[PDB]
């Protein structure tokens, strides 16, 4: 627009949260669609949902982590990155059921003469592969879930032979997305790229889905975030460059069924 | 011919 | 209105061009794909495009009998130490690869199942008996419903489970089932648990596998020879054939690149480099 | 002859299937209904009917009469159970029988709300409240009034009309639930509470029975027919 | 003769019909048309004299 | 009976056969469908959406993430390829595996035009230009920029917008290709060359990589559907 | 209630039809119609909130 | 080895059908198959063996083709199967027009590779008269039920 | 005329109540 | 959806007529009609730029 | 922002109301009111404090 | 209904 | 009676 509006400047307000950008690369809306409340005509639940509103549907920041020459990759799971956020974690606890929709933006600033490229995937459903070759579908609740602190991509699968006590985590591998699917094809999946000398956020718009209008939040992740350098990190010529990457995710249109005393999981 | 319901 | 078995779009004649209009730079970044066609960086001439992409579409795609799984069934000689032989099976499109690396291109989907029954029978032993034709019974047993221990039990009387009672020899077995999942679409993949581990529990007792939802999600088939016994032993196979019709898909994925490694997604060592050697600048 | 072609499924005998047979009895004459009372349409019927719940299956109540009796008395206060039972109507053992549960095990799937009712058999000069409670899944079964107070619940004041009812309003994940123990697609939690205590005068009995009653509200639903596991032949 | 109604679709790919035509002179050999009808409970989940009402005491 | 007379064909079972068949679940209770974002209807649309290409599948470099960077450096001027690929999108081993390269492995024909578009990741400091090609097949393959300069190309400024796209225009004589390496049907000769050089500023990285990405446009489509090699099940 | 279709007809020796009888009451049942439509790739090709016109600067 | 038998679709490993087509040089059909069985014991034995049944899988260029008669290829997810019974009415399918061109070519005057002078004989080489190297495909055919006592 | 294939009754919302009215409380000495 | 037409009678014991409906979606399926047409030989008998005239001089 | 062109950043500004812990870490903030300050051409940013207070006005 | 030729 | 796609 000739009043100065740019695809590359934008403000996001939910709650009384805003978010400013002066370097985005517009912002993506999986599959088209909006988050929305449950519909009278998809309903299940027959129970009067709580809908939280602005004290769940705001943006949270979750724990800053540090790009290298050496980084092979992030990930994150909704809502379990959320579920010790505020107002919101206290709404999924306390109830059976819940669905939620999310904005999510990623943050990574650095200069024009750095470069690097993050390749942000929203996945729905990512199922990780597990660390054994002895055991299948092995990986352990608290594994699968670490919260907010996520997890990590590595470029060697590595099997856990100890069969006595078995670590039972992920060993998601790269190349292969994590799931035995090669990376390249990511793509298909919503998501946006952080190139250094173009952009420094990717934005995108998560609506719930499911094979059900609503869900077990704590049994089930709807979401995963994978975050891949598809470029490395480059500066000037430093042999350790690193930037940081921020995440804030806000719920969307979330609301809850079920309600009774809240769940107290064993997450260790 | 043909009943309908 | 636009069908599956419509033309494509004709291409139009376009001429040279010296202007602002880009349509060649775009921003990947965005998470778009830019929806160029010929017309934009090159010159053409008009085409009338008769191709289509209905061999393409979802139904087209799956419109095919794939093989799920092998029941092996027998009819021994009453004198035998061991037991007559029936068979079941955890219904399922995980035991083989090609049909599964097919529905999961995508993470959900709906569809009514035909399933078709081929069997097939041979003398095991170097005799010279023979054997009259066999009648064999696949018993669908829906979860919850008492699974034969023998082959003779009081559950071959099917009241309410569905069996079918096919004839050696003649056309292969087929029924039809609806949609029958207890979610709005079978989910291909289901990244969470069964069980919420709650700390005031034990460990063992909040424990459950990794992408597993019900544990029983669609049943058994059990199968038998239900002729008795024959002085000569006879072994048969029924071969299982699924077809999704009526398929509707939603949220595409990466197609499996690496061996199946279980009904989950895990990999084994040893599998994990699909990609062959090929030099940057060689064609 | 007109031209044919025998397709997949010739010849088999599905057990499911409805063709038409020839009858081996031509032009029999049949003998008419006549209006009988109690007619039946669909089998939801009988599960919308109130049957009796066997809640103590002890050791010693267990298959007697006693099973159906749930015993309080005028102790004082307690935050302590006196009943807890699982939301699966086909496949806990205290509900399995009802006829609701009966009709659902021949069926792999259920769906809808239900009601539990109880009855106060008392004397007339007996007093009390209990919490009637239902927690659905997901966290620790209540154990104590605190945690049931949280859920879905009923406060009962025992007086003239004798009996209160809790309804479970259909709430869950899936759009129906297995008739069998399954976490995927668990109930939850029913238990019953001492609000405040019996209280008796004297020269009245200090003990007393509750009974109480399942059934089916009429959004209430079956599926995908099957053999029970409640009967059998061996042999 | 033949007898036209329709199917409830469940999964899909208008009304969508199916056809039948009776073969045989004895009802009895017809197959079953599953057209059922439903009924209220009542005479077996309220058998009761005085009609009752929900909001009502039961006992007055 | 109706007179009848059975044709060949009769009894067989043809796996891609479209007959109607027998309901084992009669009066079903169906669960309706709920609007699930992301429905796909056709293939070709999956086909459409850009995926990266696994340019340089070197001994080192294959299976790891390193095979979808293409490195480019600041040197000085050279004719020679950056990059050299088949127009083979279903068999060479670059193409073969991406989106596009997977959904054509499950059918035996495919048509249409293509575009490739490259991604430069290096610094915004970094300038260049470079010379994307297409040359429809018959000739020498191009290993100068003086032979691919004369086939369809797209000259790349490097700029604001990071990416540039060239079409692969559908020029073939079949009305179809193979999804297979074939001579007769062979497509020609996608490569990339320096048309000036990749400049930097001093305190700047001098070493970069572009990625690429292809997808099929609007005209294209597959046909004769077929069993891949690219999953097996050995024993 | 027979139902009357047309043939996209490949090669040739008006319109060629083909006639289709549903004989059971489950949808399920059916055979496939294959008269199935198609959509717009947009929700993966373009799934950006600011509709994007190719000609134009994707980054303005 | 269980012999199972894998053919290269033609019309050229006979003679009559072959000579009335090329008394025209291009042709479009579509393509009725029909298949007739027949089998018999080989070893002066009295042993029986149950009825056959065969799998006649059709694998268009490009797709696996079997290496064992009961390896993962007889599978079939995509391709086209027919299962036959054995002395049930002959098989019988249809097939469309399936050419890449617009017409069938029965004579193909050229070659399928140009000979470049800047790349070697061999490398330039091809056979004349010879366009798609594997035109159409293959049938492979197998008895699906296991081995028996009696060949 | 309702028919077996027929749908259930849909729930319809309902808010917070103070009243004499007491669907709760009842008497299943009745039979009902 | 049938198809009714007419044999050519040859020999005999009206129109007799006989009827065909296609029961699959793809023409491929269908059997032959055998209702084809007839040319002139001309494009072989006579494929010279200016017409011929039987009774004239083929060369002036 | 008065750093030079070449330097870039995002801050958080946070309001908290009172009544709590005051945030001593980004954690904490976060869950206020707050501005994320990306730094660019539009050197600055504004964060509002809106009105929120028990009492209708408050001391000086 | 019916064609006629 | 006849439907007519
Ligand atoms: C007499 C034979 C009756 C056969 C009855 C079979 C009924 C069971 C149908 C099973 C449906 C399987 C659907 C495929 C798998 C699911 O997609 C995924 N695992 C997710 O739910
Ligand atoms: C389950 C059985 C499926 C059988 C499928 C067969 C598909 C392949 C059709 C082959 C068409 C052969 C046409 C004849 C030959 C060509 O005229 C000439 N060689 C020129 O192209
Ligand atoms: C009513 O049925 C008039 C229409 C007739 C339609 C064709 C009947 C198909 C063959 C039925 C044969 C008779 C059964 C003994
Ligand atoms: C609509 O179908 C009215 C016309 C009937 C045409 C003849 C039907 C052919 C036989 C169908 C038999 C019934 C299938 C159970
Ligand atoms: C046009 O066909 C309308 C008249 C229908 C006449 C009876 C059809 C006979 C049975 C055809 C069955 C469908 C073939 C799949």
């Amino acid at each position: 627009e000739a009043c100065g509006y740019s695809d590359r400047v934008l403000q996001l307000t939910l709650g009384n949260s805003t978010i400013t950008t002066q370097e985005a690369a517009n912002s993506v809306v999986a599959y088209g669609r909006w988050p929305e409340y449950l519909r009278d005509s998809e309903a299940n639940p027959v129970d009067q949902p709580t809908e939280p509103d602005v004290a769940a549907c705001r943006f949270y920041t979750l724990d800053t982590v540090s790009w290298t020459k050496e980084s092979r990759g992030w990930w994150w799971k909704l809502p379990d990155a959320l579920r010790d956020m505020g107002l919101f974690g206290q709404n999924m606890y306390y109830h059976y059921l819940g669905r939620s929709g999310y904005t999510v933006h990623v943050q990574c600033n650095a200069s024009k003469f750095h470069q690097g490229a993050l390749g942000v995937f929203a996945v729905p459903e990512m199922c990780l592969a597990g660390d054994s070759n002895t055991t299948t579908m092995h990986t352990s609740y608290q594994n699968a879930n670490p919260g907010e602190k996520g997890g990590t991509f590595t470029g060697t699968f590595t099997p856990d032979n100890n069969q006595t006590s078995p670590a039972r985590r992920f060993c998601p591998v790269d190349y292969l997305l994590g799931n035995g699917t090669l990376l390249g094809n990511a793509f298909v999946f919503p998501h946006q790229i952080i190139n250094l000398r173009t952009n420094n956020c990717a934005t995108l718009v998560l609506p719930y889905v499911n094979s059900l209008s609503i869900d077990s939040m704590v049994k089930h992740n709807n979401w995963g975030i994978a975050i891949l350098p598809l470029a490395p990190l480059n500066f000037a010529s430093e042999s350790s460059p690193e930037i940081p990457i921020t995440l804030t995710i806000a719920p969307m249109c979330c609301e809850f069924n079920g309600l009774r005393n809240i769940t107290l999981p064993r997450l260790q | 011919g043909s009943s309908s319901t | 209105a636009a069908t599956s078995r419509d033309a494509l779009p004709n291409t139009e004649a376009s001429g040279p061009t010296h202007s602002k209009e880009i349509p060649a730079l775009t921003a990947v970044e965005t998470g778009a794909t830019n929806p160029l066609v010929p017309s934009d960086t090159v010159q053409t001439r008009h085409v009338v495009q008769h191709r289509s992409r209905s061999e393409s579409s979802i139904e087209s795609f799956f419109a095919r009998g794939a093989c799920v799984t092998i029941m092996t069934v027998d009819n021994p000689a009453s004198t035998t130490n061991k037991d007559k032989l029936f068979a079941v099976w955890k219904i399922t499109y995980k035991d083989t690869v090609q049909l599964r690396r097919k529905l999961e291109f995508f993470t959900y989907s709906r569809f009514d199942m035909e399933l078709t029954f081929v069997v097939t029978a041979n003398f095991t032993e170097t005799n010279n008996g023979h054997a009259l034709n066999q009648v064999y019974q696949i018993m669908y047993i829906p979860p919850g419903a008492p699974v034969p221990e023998k082959w003779d039990d009081y559950t071959w009387q099917t009241s309410s489970n569905p069996s079918i009672f096919y004839t050696y020899g003649t056309a292969p077995a087929r029924i039809s089932v609806p949609y029958v999942g207890i979610s709005n679409a079978y989910s291909h993949f289901y990244d969470g648990f069964s069980k919420v581990p709650l700390k005031d529990q034990s460990a063992a007792l909040g424990d459950s596998l990794y992408g597993a939802a019900s544990l029983n999600d669609f049943g058994i088939l059990a199968v038998r020879v239900v002729n008795d016994h024959n002085p000569t032993k006879v072994t048969s196979k029924i071969r299982v054939y699924l077809k999704p019709k009526h398929i509707r898909v939603w949220c595409p994925r990466p197609p499996r690149a690496v061996a199946y490694y279980g009904p989950g997604v895990d990999y084994k060592d040893g599998t994990l480099t699909p990609l062959s050697t090929k030099d940057l600048t060689t064609y | 002859g007109l031209p044919v072609m025998n397709t997949p499924g010739s010849n088999q005998y599905l057990t499911a299937d409805n063709f038409q047979s020839p009858c081996a009895l031509p032009e029999f004459d049949v003998t008419p209904p006549i209006d009988i009372p109690g007619e039946v349409k669909n089998m939801m019927e009988l599960a919308e009917i109130d049957t009796m719940i066997p809640f103590d299956l002890s050791a010693t109540k267990k298959n007697t009469m006693e099973m159906y009796r749930v015993r309080l008395s005028d102790k004082p206060h307690t935050d302590d159970p006196i009943l807890c039972l699982s939301l699966s109507p086909a496949s806990d053992p205290r509900l399995s029988h009802t006829m609701l549960g009966e009709i659902l095990n021949y069926y792999t799937h259920w769906a809808g709300s239900l009601k539990f009712t109880f009855l106060f058999c008392g004397s007339m000069m007996a007093t009390g409240k209990l919490l009637v409670s239902y927690a659905p899944p997901g966290a620790d079964p209540p154990k104590k009034r605190k945690e049931a107070m949280l859920g879905t619940h009923v406060i009962w004041d025992i007086g003239l009309q004798s009996s209160c009812t809790m309804v479970v309003p259909w709430i869950s994940n899936t759009t129906y639930r297995q008739t069998i123990d399954d976490s995927f697609t668990e109930g939850g939690y029913i238990s019953v509470f001492y609000q405040t205590r019996i209280v008796v005068p004297l020269s009245t009995p200090r003990e007393m029975d509750i009974l109480g009653f399942v059934s089916a509200c009429n959004d209430f639903s079956v599926r995908l027919l099957r053999d029970t596991t409640h009967i059998e032949q061996k042999a | 003769g033949a007898q036209v109604s329709s199917q409830k679709v469940g999964a899909h790919e208008s009304t969508i019909n199916y056809t039948t035509i009776n073969y045989y002179r004895d009802s009895a050999s017809n197959a079953a048309s599953k057209q059922d009808f439903s009924q209220d409970p009542s005479k077996f989940t309220e058998p009761i004299k005085d009609v009752l009402i929900k909001t009502a005491p039961m006992l007055n």
